[PDB]
């Protein structure tokens, strides 16, 4: 019954036929900012079709020696659509999100995803002192592959990653998952372009195995903002 | 009698404690209190008054000419005649103000601005304004087109002399903090820009050069906490006289 | 219109507002009075219930910081052939806001101010083992006899109000009352204290607390100490009157506001504002 | 707070006063 | 509406047709001393017509070199009329003030007066530990010009001077400022020889600027004292 | 005034004493509380939750291959495929799990624990096993026979990938501690075992080595008490900027 | 559902269960939701009323022990021949959680943190007797003006929150309030500080407390003495959001979250977890 | 407990919040 | 026990401080009042005299 | 613009509704497909993975 789940948002609208479920993420559906919550004093446009919708990325080739996948939000969309043009054009953005990553194989393929959207993901270097750049975490719209998915690349631990909001593709048993984040931040709004409050993060677990044909199995992200506030309208920056 | 133990932080002077001290002077009477003029009971009163900018902060603006702004007929269209860096925490045109030097005793400020510009032409001087607010992000813009798509007032010149262009309070946090860092995320304000909206329409006998004063001041929505001392004051050695105090 | 304002005003929602003969943002600022243009008036807002507390901004918060108005150095000796210049283990101190310039700044914001001065005496000991010395901090009205000695016979304290306390005890905080004759204390004043033409102008003897003399209670041990005193101020119950623009300028002296500013700008005296290149120059843009 | 001094002046400082009246100054008009 | 102002004072009456507004000064009007705020005990006169009036200063030249201006009140009032004969015969006042300061221009001039009143305007003397002595500072009904009014001559700033009781005379709108000043003091009255109150400045923020032929363009004051007191008699000092 | 007395430990700076102390800046406004989603207001949140366990905590598995277990097709009849230590409080594959980086501040806990394997093979791949949590007090069971005597779960592999093995709190003392003694009767947990319960069958396209991943989270029984510094982490110098941080 | 709950949940006792299309111990990890099998209902189980109290488990509990976070040894001395590098009788100190691992990894549990900081401030002494010093400890808040000299004028603190202290004296405790402009603090700043590309990753100046500049208010003494001052703070009033991952390596650096690793395991990169022989070998067995 | 401070920050800690919520965690899904 | 913290101005000697002390002779009865002519409770009755 | 995203399982095809998004109250033939009057727009398949 709950395998079949189709969202509608915008014009876009997914449905799937192997889902798990979809998570709303720690028990928060996205709302517009409350007036008790609210700081800017200026009307935000919330535009509530242009930009919640959905907004497929590029698909990532998910082979056997991957590592893993990462897309910061909105750094993956700071640049995509009219979620884009809202972003450069405004100095603040309260945006939840719609996560629903598609990767499917047949029913001889194995292998297991673990889709983890991790909240403000401060992403550490390897073996040295030096911060990462601003190339080296500002992707967009690529996404970054994972050096170290064993320790998320920030010296934490993978056996613990489904504290945050997360679902599996288990290509034996789905092949959709589906996380519904709120605003993550302690701020209300904030600036996108130097920010990103989710992460999304994909990592073979179990990496891709088969005996059959060697297929592409790629992963489809498709990331749906959900409830924007765009507030302090200036010039685009780009 | 009453078994009572040290805790940390005893014996020490904290000069923000509130705590009722020894009197002096027992039984004293003091000077009853007469109905002065002008009380303050809240130091945003003091902000929430205009004062002027110094937008004209450069070199050969001597004094006084630093607090008013010369504006000149222009044969260009669309020309970019002052711009206003908006950080109040630091060294600026906002500085010198009311709403400047009572937040350089604070570090975390919120709510919203307020600039008022009284032009200072002839009454035969006629000429249009726009004050394009840009919330920050970008560089400041330089050209009209950038600026007008920011909060603006466009200011016809007659019989009222003054426009008010609101400062919204436009903030992801809640307040905006001190960093000495004026590019920060947390304490960047944004531009005010002013740009030609016609021009400076003078005849054959007024002055060509207007002036523009530039105010600031505070809103009801102004609020400041976090309290520092402030750096707008120094002290290297010892005043004079004060070695004269003790003698 | 007085009102109880605990937290900062509320922003209600505004619509397109397209109306003949209410122009909130023009004003006059040719009346005195500052623009109330409301940001509902200017731009389009959205309903903000604003619980950002104003308790800080108080002036009774403001003021309330003790901060340092006395230090004093002095060496404890045999002052047997010192000269007659120096503390012979003594110091006497018209309690005065202006010595130091951060209170003073906040003090010299406002023109009148009606406090309780909470006197904090910090004593600290440095050799020239460190003596667990007694001192005697006799508060002495302005004016009123001041003593010679360490061991003078003014010392004995028949009706000043003598602090006596050590230095391995926590400080000495008393509790100096509203001691104006005025119903606040003139913090300027723009007049001459005397009747004759000789009296030194700004200075209301009024406005002045008294002195504090300041003697250590032991005789002198025979290596010789420098017992530094650090004196504390807490403004309190504070009524303030008619504030004024902050000082920009340096201070030059304690007795009058005096000015010479700083060489170049900031706070200079042609040029309080730091410079910059034009009027149309941004000093710090956002430039990728 | 506490205050056990027989002096009102020697209490705490008195951080309670919210009443303020800015149209004393930024609408000081008639 | 509010350009037309009849102040009627006494016997005197100022009319002006450009006027901003009347500035009541911190909220207050000048009243006499209640009984309960009364100190000296005997019976104050009350002339209530000889000195309720106004006193026109002398005007002075509004030019473009002019640094400023400021009379310090009574100061500039201790010598003239049936004010200074109660000045010199009494030992106390308690006098409000009425401070119309009057300079027009044509429609072809420019220029911005700061008309501000500052309530206890301890000077300051530049580049030297000297105060200012008695010469400097009791000027009389001449009064004295501003040295360096950008920072009002006392080390603070000019640009926050708009914290007074202030009102602006900008010859494109208005040609007379008024402001209203109360008994400002910390004691009930004063000894007028040796003390002022209140000091009326005014400074060319904007200077006199025209292309026209050069008339000269002065600045009259106009100070009314108002609800005077005067205990203490004795003989007359001057 | 009032007779008071010092009692013994009167100005000791106890770490983990819980006194109201002296605000440094007075009357203070704090930024309101908004409503931020996920709120954790007891640990015992983070710990019920699945988290991946390291059972193939051997060599040649390198970083990722450390948290899934290879099984394959056998010829043998009822092997063992993997056991595991359940010393949550030392080393071991429950360490770096929810249930285990927390309980790693603390030295006594109780509850019950809550193992799930989640199968990620093919679809066509079919299996079943057996999953024996073994009480402790003898050796870690090699055999089936002897290791489905104690608290088993026997999983199919079809539409539903996982199974739950409640490792139940069977203990005499209410918590268990930590010793540095992984066998001791007051620390030691038991063993979880797996084998075949028939075999891991797959066709000749699917892969012939499919995996198995190992989450433990903590049931609502779960309890935790004496709570200690973590041995998970170290510092044997300063870390680097901390220097920069006094600078 | 939101409950309160005191103590651990009782368990019920339940007998044999054979029932087809309920199957309680199969679940969906795929969902993303961790597997509701009861203990009842995977094995049979009696009646325990289970009196254990989650009392310690709580946040409040959990990170409100206070731990260190400064620690300097300075001496205390004649300056001046040292070079311009030491701490000359004063050290300013950016509060900093990230300094010592054990509060770090506690604090790095969570995403968002709301806390009042219970500073104490523990001087102590060696000689290179001991003295009585008094120490004053000035909070001065992020990138304001520090002070340059022990007897600087930027102590008299005219407005900064100074605790004057004494070595002898119980430690000095004040309590920080929780100085977010944010409703909660960054632990984690995914993202810049500045609006140019130089700003440093995840260093969120709102997290960043302020400044705590600790001189010490005597003089120098003849004899150097070398003052440790140690800085303990409690986050108390605590509300905490988002839980993250333990940190497993170890860290490398204050500004960020670097990863190295230990050279072999535990608490390596390639192997977290320390090794053992096969995938059943029991480690810990129990051979009588 | 004692609390003779004028702020709400400056007391003890509230050792007390004793509401749990973790079926936002266990359970996130809809 | 009760938990105290000494503020600043412990243990100082103020010489105008106005506490309750330690009785050195405990029970003791001092000499009954009487009515002596005179009394002076305010020193502006001493000043209000020629 | 205006997408459906199908996985291919038990249901078999999924419906993608062209909306009716025309200024004009109806669409005409003229011959030339490129009018404003005219055209329809443009449906594209993508493999989505």
């Amino acid at each position: 019954s709950d395998r079949v789940l189709q969202l509608k948002l915008g014009n876009s609208a997914i449905v799937t036929q192997e889902a798990a479920n979809y998570c709303c993420a720690y028990g928060e559906w996205p709302n517009y900012l409350p007036d008790h919550e609210a700081v800017a004093i200026d009307k935000p446009t919330q535009p509530e079709t242009a930009t919640d919708r959905f907004y497929t990325l590029k698909s990532v080739k998910w082979e056997t020696g991957s590592t893993g996948w990462w897309w910061k939000l909105p750094d993956a969309l700071n640049n995509i659509g009219m979620f884009g043009q809202n972003v450069q054009h405004h100095y603040l953005y309260r945006s939840g999100f719609l996560i629903h990553v598609q990767c499917n194989a047949t029913k001889f393929h194995q292998g297991a995803l673990l889709v983890v959207a991790i909240p403000e993901h401060q992403r550490g270097a390897h073996n040295t002192n030096t911060s990462p750049g601003f190339d080296d975490i500002m992707k967009g719209e690529e996404g970054g592959t994972f050096n170290h998915p064993y320790v998320l690349d920030d010296g934490t631990s993978l056996a613990c990653a489904t504290i945050f909001p997360h679902q599996w593709i288990n290509l034996r048993t789905n092949n959709s998952a589906t996380i519904v984040l709120p605003w993550m931040n302690a701020a209300p709004m904030d600036f996108p372009l130097r920010h990103n409050q989710w992460t999304l993060a994909i990592i073979p677990v179990v990496p891709l195995g088969t005996r059959t044909t060697s297929s592409m199995v790629p992963i489809t992200v498709s990331i749906a903002p959900m409830c924007c506030e765009f507030n302090g309208l200036r010039h685009a920056i780009t | 009698g009453v078994p009572t133990y040290l805790l940390p932080g005893s014996g020490q002077f904290l000069t923000t404690d509130d705590h009722s001290s020894a009197p002096a002077l027992p039984c004293f009477n003091p000077t009853p209190e007469m109905h002065i003029p002008g009380q303050v009971r809240n130091m945003l009163e003091v902000v929430q008054v205009e004062s002027m900018m110094e937008i004209n902060n450069t070199e050969s603006a001597v004094g006084m000419e630093r607090l008013k702004v010369d504006i000149s007929a222009l044969t260009d269209v669309d020309q970019l005649l002052f711009n206003i860096p908006l950080d109040i925490q630091l060294d600026g045109p906002l500085r010198n103000t009311l709403v400047g030097n009572i937040s350089r005793y604070y570090t975390h400020w919120s709510g919203s601005l307020e600039m008022t510009f009284m032009f200072c032409g002839s009454f035969m001087a006629a000429g249009k304004l726009i004050l394009c607010y840009t919330p920050p992000g970008g560089s400041c813009p330089t050209t009209r087109e950038t600026a007008m798509l920011g909060t603006h007032i466009v200011w016809d010149f007659g019989l009222q002399s003054s426009v008010t262009l609101i400062i919204p309070w436009i903030s992801g946090s809640h307040y905006r903090m001190f960093n000495n860092d004026a590019k920060s995320t947390n304490a960047n304000v944004g531009y005010v820009t002013c740009f030609m909206q016609t021009n400076l329409i003078v005849p054959s006998e007024s002055s060509d050069t207007c002036s523009l004063i530039g105010f600031i001041a505070a809103k009801d929505d102004f609020s400041l906490r976090l309290m520092r001392d402030s750096p707008d004051i120094g002290q290297l050695d010892h005043l004079h006289a004060a070695e004269a105090a003790y003698q | 219109i007085e009102s109880i304002i605990k937290t900062a005003t509320d922003t209600v929602k505004s619509e397109i507002n397209a109306e003949l003969g209410v122009v909130p943002s023009l004003n006059a600022v040719e009346t005195g009075a500052t623009s109330n243009t409301e940001p509902e008036e200017a731009i389009q807002t959205r309903t903000v219930i604003n619980q950002h507390g104003v308790s800080e901004t108080l002036v009774e918060n403001f003021l309330s910081r003790a901060a340092l108005v006395s230090k004093r150095s002095f060496e404890y000796k045999d002052h047997t052939s010192s000269t007659a210049r120096a503390d012979k283990n003594f110091f006497k101190w018209t309690i005065n806001t202006r010595s130091f310039v951060q209170l003073r700044r906040k003090l010299e914001l406002f023109t009148y101010l009606r406090f309780d001065a909470e006197i904090t005496i910090l004593t600290t000991v440095a050799v020239n083992g460190l003596p667990d010395l007694t001192l005697q901090a006799m508060f002495v009205p302005t004016g009123a006899l001041t003593p010679e000695k360490q061991d003078s016979f003014h010392w004995q304290s028949g009706s000043n109000a003598s602090v006596f306390f050590k230095i391995s005890d926590p400080p000495a905080r008393i509790t100096i009352p509203f001691m104006c004759i005025n119903s606040a204390y003139s913090v300027f004043y723009d007049g001459f204290a005397g009747f004759e033409k000789n009296g030194l102008y700004g200075i209301n003897p009024a406005d002045t607390i008294g002195n504090l003399c300041v003697r250590i209670v032991n005789e002198h041990q025979p290596v010789g100490f420098t017992v530094t005193v650090r004196v504390y101020m807490k403004p309190k119950h504070i009524k303030a009157w008619a504030p004024r623009p902050p000082r920009t300028l340096p201070y030059m002296s304690i007795a009058n506001a005096n000015y010479k500013g700083k060489e170049r700008a900031p706070n200079a005296l042609s040029a309080i504002i730091g410079n910059r290149d034009s009027v149309k120059t941004m000093p710090h843009n956002i430039v990728n | 707070q506490i205050n056990f001094y027989k002096d009102s002046y020697a209490a705490s400082a008195s951080k309670q006063d919210f009443s303020q009246d800015p149209s004393k100054f930024t609408e000081p008009v008639v």
